[PDB]
């Protein structure tokens, strides 16, 4: 049995390669600054200390993680980006131009709301992610910038075309992309005389299999509702601690000012200790949350080093690894 | 008493799923890139992977890995391949190197240093012609 | 039937609104989907220009648990043209009406044995003045010992007629004689208040909602705030001093003349339960969109 | 609500802009208010968000007013052992803040302009350079970093990119290649946590520690220490 | 005593390890209080100080909302040989506002 016909499909793929770093101010989420709190939560001491210390663990593993990530995928030579790159293969969409295309309309068509990094402290004075400062906690910068982020992503994109050609990280081959694609097409058991005869064809099947996934960015991508689903955990993840400041945990009232305000002493001991039990274990389910997450990003970031090294840099033979078909 | 054995116990489990895993990793290590030289990039060795060595470590296992590391790139013109002008169909093509143009014509080099070298019969392979190719017709490769 | 994703007969929340939010609420609602208790108001009998007998139902002797409270919806078929109901061969327009609200605590029979007397103090509502007014007393009622009267001979049900001959006429309103009425078959004593309210009269559909909390009775309407939407919306704290547990509708006859006899609305009645509901809460903050959970 | 005496500085519009300790007449807490548009409904006066947190408050001059917040700046420390070399961090706002108005307990700076406007925040305690590391080993987020001084106060510097050693690419049948002239063998560390060290505990000495009526009261769970 | 004494209580440690750690945020003072909304005729206390107080079985209720009450009007002329209250401290009704 022998096909006849083919196309180039897309396949898109997903990896939460970190999530994202969040920290808490233990006395100011649990204790809203009063002094009578303040005196009623020195008793338990370091809780807070133990909460910081493990999120501060988390945040630094996933900060190596990301920086043993990108030593990975830092190329060790690649090539310059110019508009007309890949000649008659149109890959304008992954052209850089800052980002690329593709990745602003994959940002844009996922609903991210930017955490208020440059006037933050302003967007809540003036004019759901006012809640990030107003609840005692914060969101760590990431370890690169934007901008940076980019720049691997435009040296992985001028390194593809030149290191699968050899074995061999040592030397670098930055071949034209459209020989680099007959090389392969080559190499996945194609004869050189139907590539020689047919260029314009396959070219034509290579670009309409690009264009295709351009308007394709919507709930039917599998891909798509992963980077949703991912975003939502994020989301839930934060409007936990945004959250659940309201409940009460058998008080009956959600702010220490008024239960100072309206009960005795030996009552509003009493209250502000059930509300500091229950804060404290709702902090240390998330400590726990975050640790179960923050390995799952390790792991799962392990996993993107493996796919970037083997079938990126490189065309995999490896059946479905990381490519439906012959990849 | 209870509450703080059972949450060690869950961190005990915890640990050891993690350490299962952790082992099936290194097992996958010891008998890729330990017993033999794997060809994946960066699998066990940044850069290209030479070889490795395993010792025991307190609570786990200590690889140290010897690797190549390259330095001071120089820039080429190179090609894919040369074939004859009186016989096109009859072209070669470099296996685990590159075609390259040094004087005292053509050369051919390793993957991974620089060593000019004449080009033999024992490093090349036949292929088919195509357009690409550096034809050449002063002085033919053997 | 009500539909509550068309916002039919929702309870507001009492004092802390919202906006452009779906939000869980518990309260007291009602089911989506009951039959209710649908009742009919008619004129009584005349013969040319001659206010004759009157023609009402039999009302009068059932009463109801009040329960949790429960809502009334108003003038929903007017606007339109229906059957007479003492005349079934007639056809008129359709025209609202307001309902009139007996409560208490005590249940016995009348002097012939029929169900509906109510002993010590007693919650009514009635309207006057064309509707206009909506006097509310919780204060003693006595019966009388007349003809056709709670304790005398020959009685069969008390009602309340109006006479749209001199009531309903420009300005007047006869000296509020629905009130007349009423005090035409009982009598009042030791009488704790009297609380009057305005509604301008119209022919657009409305709501309303009666409930009880420790505070007192809380009436609800949507004729105060939302006049082309409707919801509840607290306009009267009655301050009761007992707990309601079962209510009536007092009959209600009009004294028109046969040749310009005109329909009259037929109201609702959904009793109020505990629920779950979810509420749709728009950029006005008015519930349009609710659903249940039951 | 109690009679007090209404000082003409307790109108919206007087304070406005401006953190405040309000008390709506029961409603009590710390905000800023700010002008908006009429949202809601007029009689009820109080909104909510689904966190049950006050929104907005409609004035009796016939004005909405919305409560949002009396947001506070997040501070963070950067430390190094070795070079007793630390300074301080605002987090995400613009040098607007000066040591005026000050909460918890206290804070200490050295001798001496002081802040510094990062993409991170405001920075008190670092001299900006145009210094560019590629080993940072203290990274302060987004690109910044800080270089102790091996002893002033700590360079900052941007963590810089390493381009990749540029290849031209020539639209012609030749090519230009890069290629490697010398070479080292690089050992790399690596560790693998393979099993975690075996521990077993005795439930009845462990929780009880060899008392009678100690174990008569842990007899009834049973099945735990199983 | 500083940011660095609650860094080292962080560890029970005079040696900490170099790194960027997060530390309890500060908050902005209040400007000043506003205090105002609708009000009108102060609470009425007159049938409760007038006529025969009721049983026990037959208390009378007064209800108060829109309105100012001082409880240094009524409270003083009452010989309150007994004051208790549950789930609310004593001084809670002389300020505070429902
Ligand atoms: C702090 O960071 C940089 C520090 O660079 C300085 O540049 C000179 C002006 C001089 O003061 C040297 O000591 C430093 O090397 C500064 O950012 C500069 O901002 C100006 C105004 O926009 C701009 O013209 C320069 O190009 C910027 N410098 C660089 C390297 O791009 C500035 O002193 C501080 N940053 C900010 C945001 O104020
Ligand atoms: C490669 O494909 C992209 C996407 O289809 C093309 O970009 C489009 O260009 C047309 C003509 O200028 C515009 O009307 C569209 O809005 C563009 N789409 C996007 C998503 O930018 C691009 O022109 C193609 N390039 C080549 C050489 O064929
Ligand atoms: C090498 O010599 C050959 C023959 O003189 C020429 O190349 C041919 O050009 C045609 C035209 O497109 C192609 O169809 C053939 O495949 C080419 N053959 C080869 C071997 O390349 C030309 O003179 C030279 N080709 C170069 C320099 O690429
Ligand atoms: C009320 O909430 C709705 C629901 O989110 C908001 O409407 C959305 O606005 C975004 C902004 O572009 C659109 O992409 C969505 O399609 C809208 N959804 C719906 C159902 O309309 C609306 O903006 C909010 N209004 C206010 C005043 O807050
Ligand atoms: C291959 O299939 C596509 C659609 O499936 C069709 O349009 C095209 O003509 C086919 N090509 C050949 C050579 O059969
Ligand atoms: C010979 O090749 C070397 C290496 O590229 C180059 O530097 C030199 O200029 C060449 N000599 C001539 C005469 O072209
Ligand atoms: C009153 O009439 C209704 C109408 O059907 C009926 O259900 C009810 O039983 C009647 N009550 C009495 C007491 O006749
Ligand atoms: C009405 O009030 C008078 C005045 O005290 C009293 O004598 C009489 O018993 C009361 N009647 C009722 C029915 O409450
Ligand atoms: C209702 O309106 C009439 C008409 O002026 C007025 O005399 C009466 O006082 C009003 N009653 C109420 C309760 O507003
Ligand atoms: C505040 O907003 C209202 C309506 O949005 C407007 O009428 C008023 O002039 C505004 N006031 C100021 C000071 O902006
Ligand atoms: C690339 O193509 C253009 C146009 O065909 C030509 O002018 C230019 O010389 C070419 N560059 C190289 C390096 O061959
Ligand atoms: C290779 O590099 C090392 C240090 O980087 C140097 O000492 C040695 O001389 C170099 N060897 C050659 C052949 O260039």
């Amino acid at each position: 049995s022998i096909p006849t016909n083919f196309s180039f499909g897309v396949t898109q793929e997903y990896i939460q390669t970190t999530i994202q770093k969040v920290t808490v101010d233990c006395k100011q989420y649990v204790c809203n600054g009063f002094q009578k709190c303040e005196q009623l939560l020195r008793e338990y001491g370091q809780f807070c200390s133990k909460i910081n210390q493990a999120l501060h663990g988390a945040n630094l593993r996933q900060d190596d993680s990301v920086r043993n990530l990108f030593a990975s995928v830092k190329s060790s030579q690649s090539s310059p980006i110019i508009p007309g790159f890949g000649g008659d293969f149109n890959l304008t969409l992954l052209e850089p131009v800052a980002r690329s295309a593709i990745e602003d309309l994959l940002f844009d068509k996922v609903t991210i709301a930017d955490p208020g990094y440059m006037q933050g402290y302003d967007d809540c004075m003036q004019q759901l992610i006012c809640a990030q400062y107003v609840a005692g906690y914060k969101v760590l910068p990431p370890l690169m910038d934007v901008n940076m982020e980019a720049a691997y992503t435009s040296s992985l994109l001028g390194s593809i075309a030149g290191v699968g050609w050899t074995a061999g990280l040592s030397s670098f081959a930055a071949i034209p992309f459209a020989q680099s694609i007959f090389y392969r097409l080559n190499g996945v058991g194609i004869t050189q005389q139907v590539l020689s005869e047919n260029q314009k064809l396959i070219a034509n099947k290579f670009n309409q299999a690009l264009g295709a996934m351009q308007t394709g960015f919507t709930t039917t991508n599998e891909a798509f509702q992963k980077v949703q689903d991912a975003v939502n955990n994020n989301a839930q993840a934060l409007s936990k601690l945004a959250s659940e400041l309201s409940n009460t945990f058998g008080a009956i009232s959600a702010s220490i000012g008024d239960i100072i305000q309206r009960l005795d002493p030996p009552e509003q001991d009493a209250q502000i200790d059930r509300l500091i039990n229950g804060r404290l274990t709702t902090l240390n389910a998330f400590v726990a949350q975050q640790l179960v997450r923050s390995e799952s990003a390790a792991l799962s970031a392990q996993l993107a080093k493996d796919k970037v090294n083997e079938c990126v840099k490189a065309q995999s033979k490896r059946s479905g690894f990381c490519g439906q078909g012959t990849h | 008493r209870l509450t703080t054995l059972n949450a060690f116990v869950a961190q005990q489990l915890v640990r050891s799923e993690s350490a299962a895993l952790s082992a099936q990793l290194a097992k996958d290590k010891v008998n890729e890139c330990v017993k033999a030289q794997s060809k994946r990039s960066g699998f066990c060795g940044q850069g290209t992977h030479i070889v490795s060595f395993v010792v025991n470590a307190p609570n786990g296992l200590y690889f140290m890995h010897v690797g190549y590391y390259p330095s001071n790139h120089i820039e080429v013109v190179s090609a894919y391949g040369l074939c004859d002008a009186a016989n096109p169909t009859n072209c070669i093509a470099p296996v685990n190197g590159y075609f390259i143009k040094t004087n005292n014509e053509w050369s051919y080099t390793g993957s991974s240093f620089y060593a000019p070298e004449p080009i033999t019969s024992l490093n090349t392979k036949y292929v088919a012609p195509q357009v690409t190719y550096q034809n050449i017709s002063t002085n033919l490769p053997p | 039937p009500i539909d509550v994703s068309k916002a039919d007969g929702i309870i507001y929340p009492q004092g802390r609104t919202y906006s452009n939010i779906t939000i869980t609420y518990q309260g007291l609602f009602p089911y989506q989907g009951d039959h209710g208790d649908m009742y009919v108001y008619s004129a009584g009998h005349a013969t040319g220009t001659t206010p004759q007998k009157l023609f009402v139902a039999n009302y009068s002797q059932d009463v109801k648990q009040f329960a949790n409270g429960f809502v009334v919806r108003i003038g929903a078929a007017a606007n339109s043209t229906g059957t007479v109901i003492i005349s079934p061969s007639t056809s008129a327009t359709i025209r609202k009406i307001y309902p009139a609200f007996m409560l208490g605590s005590s249940v016995g029979n009348f002097s012939d044995g029929k169900m509906g007397r109510f002993f010590n103090h007693t919650l009514v509502l009635l309207p006057d003045g064309c509707g206009t007014l909506l006097r509310a007393f919780y204060c003693i009622l006595e019966p009388r010992s007349g003809n056709h009267c709670p304790a005398g001979n020959s009685y069969t049900s008390f009602a309340t007629y109006h006479t749209p001959a001199t009531d309903c006429s420009d300005g007047n309103y006869n000296r509020n004689a629905s009130l007349n009425s009423f005090k035409e078959y009982f009598n009042l004593r030791n009488c704790t208040f009297m609380y009057t309210y305005n509604i301008t009269e119209d022919e657009i559909l409305e709501w309303f909602g009666i409930t009880q909390t420790a505070q007192g009775v809380h009436l609800f309407s949507s004729r105060y705030v939302d006049l082309y939407g409707g919801n509840m919306f607290q306009f009267a704290t009655l301050p009761v001093y007992d707990t309601i547990k079962y209510y009536s509708i007092i009959p209600h006859s009009i004294r028109s003349i046969q040749s310009d006899r005109k329909a009259w609305a037929a109201f609702y009645v959904y009793k109020l339960q505990p629920l779950t509901f979810l509420l749709d809460f728009s950029v006005d903050g008015y519930i349009r969109r609710a659903i249940d959970c039951g | 609500c109690p009679k007090l005496e209404f000082a003409n500085d307790t109108k919206i519009a007087s304070q406005l802009g401006n953190c405040v300790e309000y008390s709506l007449y029961g409603v009590s807490g710390r905000g800023v208010f700010q002008n908006c548009t009429a949202v809601g409904v007029r009689q009820q006066r109080f909104v909510y968000d689904a966190y049950q947190n006050l929104v907005g408050y409609y004035s009796d001059d016939g004005n909405y007013y919305c409560l949002r917040a009396c947001v506070s700046v997040p501070v963070s420390v950067i430390y190094d052992k070795e070079t007793k070399t630390h300074a301080t961090l605002f987090g995400s706002v613009a040098c607007e803040h000066i040591s005026s108005t000050m909460s918890q307990y206290s804070r200490s700076t050295r001798s001496m302009y002081g802040p510094l406007q990062t993409p991170v925040g405001c920075v008190l305690g670092l001299v900006n350079s145009s210094l560019f590391v590629e080993d940072c080993k203290l990274p302060l987020g987004q690109s910044l970093c800080a270089l102790p001084d091996t002893p002033g106060e700590m360079r900052l510097a941007s963590i810089a990119f390493n381009h990749p050693i540029q290849v031209d690419q020539l639209n012609s049948s030749y090519f230009k290649l890069s290629i490697p002239t010398n070479f080292s063998f690089g050992v790399t560390q690596e560790y693998i946590q393979t099993t975690i060290q075996k521990v077993t505990v005795d439930c009845k000495q462990y929780v009880c520690n060899g008392f009678q009526k100690c174990e008569q009261l842990l007899r009834e769970y049973g099945q735990f220490c199983s | 005593f500083n940011d660095l004494s609650q860094l080292h209580c962080s560890y029970e440690s005079f040696d900490v390890e170099s790194g960027v750690y997060s530390v309890s945020s500060f908050e902005a003072k209040p400007s000043g209080s506003v205090v105002e909304q609708a009000e009108g005729v102060e609470c009425d206390f007159s049938p409760l100080l007038s006529g025969t107080p009721p049983q026990v079985y037959n208390f009378k209720r007064l209800v108060f909302t829109n309105c100012n009450y001082n409880l240094t009007k009524l409270l003083s002329l009452f010989s309150v040989n007994d004051f208790t209250c549950s789930q609310i401290s004593p001084a809670a009704i002389a300020s505070n506002c429902y």
